[PDB]
RNA sequence: ACCGCAGUUUGGGCGGGCAGCUAAUUAGCUUAUGACUUCUAAGGCUUGCCUAAAAAGUAAGGGGGAAGGCGACAACCCCCAAAGACCAGCCGGAACUAUGGCUGGCAACUAUAGUUGAAACUGUCCUCUUCCUCUUUA
DNA sequence: TAAAGAGGAAGAGGACATACAGTTGA
DNA sequence: TCAACTGTATG
């Protein structure tokens, strides 16, 4: 259900698009990323209709990650219409991410 | 164990040596921290594999159960709303709690790259945007190629000198005893960091030029010499030091104690040596304790040697414990902390606080204001003259800062002494002590209470009562300040500190009484007395 | 009040201690979260005099000499004195008041008899949080 | 009176308080 | 040639 992103389409996809979009910066060879992939998959379904979710592979969109001040993977950016409404770095737990979204929505 | 703190006088050469040693120790602290952070990745990966196994087992046990309850059990964690389930489903909910945090993952195909920590040792880690983790090593020497697996591997002077030469620094002049002491401090800090039962202990911090080590710790042996007739202490790394304390021979009591370890400390008041002393039997006990890993490795925990060692350790520990027990009169007290009085007693005793420390605090505030005004004026003049480089501090400012530091130290020492005296008094007088505090008032008062150090008082009283053979209780605080102690009914207060019982059946009806005394009596009753 | 020194603190001890009132340079009462020296940015009354943030310093047991400091003062020399106040037991529900009383001994001071000689001490490391000062905005 | 920085401290609260081999040097 | 210091092992 989560939308796979790309470098070419990012500007329209994440800025012009209506509503908040939670973009996760993901790389396959990482541990903490594999720890949270299930959690993001779950949240994309639970909050459906209240918050859209998205994924960008830093090995397949290398120029996107540097621009938004992202240094370590994983990273979560809640965008809202042209700007990063919320930012987070770290492999949060389920409760942590849930409270994060509840506070930021 | 006890610590005796003795004031010493150092010569200029000795002070220079002390500064150089502290600089080397700061360098060692930073090196050890860098290595430990570099190494945490392997620990985290092992933990992650174990956690994936645990999630798999929980998933299997949840799925293999009947389909009727498992759906609701899953939704319990998958949905924020949580209804009041039956015991049957609640048991499964608990038995599959690892789903309350995580979900299954492969954890395969990973290259175990070094990880960056955050505010916790396990969750929140990230890998900075390929190279498998590799261990660092001593560049050369007699120990070339040794992998620094743990921090205890850094206890080698030869390798540390190799590293210093690699970084183009002079060789270490600090003895290995102090190196071991610093490594012990770091190990304790890291263990606190990784312990989940602690939620305020976090990653150790790097030390800048303004936060250097201020102590030398020798945790391996007692001082080489303690000459009591001539007032001299010969310790490692220094020439003999002179003692300028008048009661040190009496406090140390070297004819009935046993020196174990020491620390050279620096405070605004001066230079101190802290000697740790214990019971004479202690040296036997440790000799046996350190011997347990041997027999456990040679005969097994089920052998008779292990049982004999345990029996002897228990016997020695019991002798040590009974070496400091005092017979009492069996008097019971209820203690309630107060606002006007530091502690109030079940029989009407209101102890005044340490009112002398408030004046010191006010003095500190005034001096801080004065120093800040002076600094502002100096910076304005420095900028006006036409300089952009950072300013250099003045002599008057240094004097003012020294005064502020000494005042802070004096306040801390005063609070410590007052708490010690009150704890000793309470321990001597009473055998059973019941303690309960109502901090609801917190919901400046914080300024007043930050100076009374109630937690330290309670800790000292608890320790001293336990040593003497007494009993210490912490009953619940439910409905204590607003309950008539002879009736249990909720009364009323006619003043800021007075209380009156309500119902006419009371014996104390319509008789004002101190509220603190009532709280103390309630605490004593709730303690079984 | 406060400051310095006696291991660290409290009650005390020796020394430093603004200003006002009173009495006779030196004694009492009120009272300052230290006192003093040198040179200055500034400010006040009228060209002079006063007060002075900052800066650099001085002393903090008594007395007599004394090289040398712009000055507060003083390296060095001679005499006197020596409080964070003694030891051991036994009572004490030990507060108010930061530990009261009795017994024995030992010191010091008075007139063989009296007074004084108070209490306590387990510190270090770490990570969080709190407090305060000063700034900026509101 | 309120809120956010920077810097100097402390209070909370948990632990901790080494033994043998092998080597050097006055 | 014996005390003091350095290396190893454990928690």
């Amino acid at each position: 259900k989560i939308i796979h992103l790309t470098d070419d389409s990012f500007d329209t996809d994440v800025l012009k698009a209506d509503g908040a979009i939670l973009v996760d910066f993901w790389a396959e060879w990482c541990g903490p990323c594999k720890m949270i992939a299930p959690i993001l998959d779950e949240i994309a379904d639970e909050y459906q209709g209240k918050l859209t979710v998205a994924k960008l592979n830093i090995d397949q969109n290398p120029g996107t990650a540097p621009k938004y001040g992202i240094r370590g993977i994983p990273t979560l950016l809640l965008f809202k219409n042209g700007e990063v409404a919320a930012t987070k770095v770290g492999a949060l737990s389920k409760g942590q991410l849930k409270e994060f979204l509840d506070a930021n929505l | 164990m006890k610590t005796i703190k003795i004031k010493i006088k150092l010569t200029t050469d000795q002070v220079q040596l002390c500064d150089r040693y502290l600089e080397e120790l700061t360098w060692l602290w930073n090196l050890t921290l860098s290595n430990q952070l570099h190494n945490h990745c392997v620990t985290w990966y092992a933990w992650a594999a174990k956690l994936s196994a645990d999630l798999d087992k929980a998933t299997e046990k949840l799925d293999k159960l009947k389909p009727e309850q498992q759906q609701l059990v899953k939704d319990y964690y998958r949905t924020k709303d949580k209804p009041r389930l039956t015991k049957k489903e609640q048991e499964l909910v608990a038995k599959f709690d690892i789903f309350a945090r995580w979900s299954s993952f492969s954890l395969d195909g990973i290259i175990p790259v070094p990880l960056r920590l955050g505010n916790s040792g396990y969750e929140g880690l990230s890998c900075q945007i390929i190279v498998p983790h590799k261990y660092r090593t001593f560049p050369g020497g007699k120990f070339e190629g040794r992998e620094l697996t743990t921090l205890e591997k850094l206890d080698n002077v030869n390798g540390l000198n190799t590293l210093r030469a690699f970084q183009n620094l002079p060789d270490l002049q600090v003895s290995s005893h102090y190196i071991g002491g610093l490594l012990a401090f770091f190990k304790e800090s890291w263990s606190a960091f990784l312990d989940p039962k602690r939620m305020n202990s976090r990653k150790p911090k790097f030390k800048k030029d303004s936060d250097k080590i201020t102590t030398l710790s020798n945790n391996q042996c007692a001082p080489n010499r303690i000459d009591v007739n001539k007032n001299i202490v010969t310790v490692t790394g220094f020439s003999p030091i002179t003692i300028i304390d008048k009661n040190w021979v009496k406090r140390l009591n070297l004819s009935q104690v046993l020196p174990r370890t020491y620390m050279l400390t620096q405070n605004p008041s001066g230079y101190y040596i802290n000697i740790v002393i214990a019971h004479p039997l202690h040296e036997e006990k440790i000799a046996l304790v350190k011997k347990l890993p041997k027999v456990k490795k040679e005969f097994g925990e089920d052998s008779q040697e292990y049982e004999d060692i345990k029996s002897k350790i228990k016997f020695l520990e019991q002798q040590i414990k009974e070496s400091s027990i005092v017979k009492g009169k069996d008097l019971s007290v209820g203690i309630d902390p107060g606002v006007q009085a530091v502690v109030s007693t079940d029989h009407g005793a209101l102890f005044l606080p340490n009112l002398t420390r408030e004046r010191v605090s006010i003095h500190i505030e005034e001096l801080q204001s004065r120093l800040d005004n002076a600094e502002l004026i100096n910076d304005k003049k420095w900028k006006s003259l036409g300089n952009k480089t950072p300013r250099i501090k003045t002599k008057n400012e240094t004097k003012l800062q020294e005064k502020i530091s000494r005042l802070h130290e004096r306040g801390a020492n005063s609070s410590n002494a007052f708490n010690h005296k009150l704890s000793t008094r309470l321990s001597r007088t009473y055998e059973h002590i019941a303690w309960e505090d109502t901090q609801i008032n917190n919901l400046g008062l914080n300024w007043i209470m930050r100076q009374r150090c109630l937690s330290d008082l309670k800790a000292k009283t608890k320790q001293k009562t336990e040593n003497r053979g007494g009993n210490f209780h912490e009953p619940p605080a439910n409905y204590s300040s607003q309950t008539c102690h002879c009736c249990g009914q909720k009364g009323e207060r006619r003043s800021q500190h007075e209380f009156v019982c309500k119902n006419s059946d009371c014996k104390l009806f319509d008789i004002p009484q101190q509220a603190d005394t009532n709280a103390a009596r309630n605490h004593k009753q709730n303690g079984g007395f």
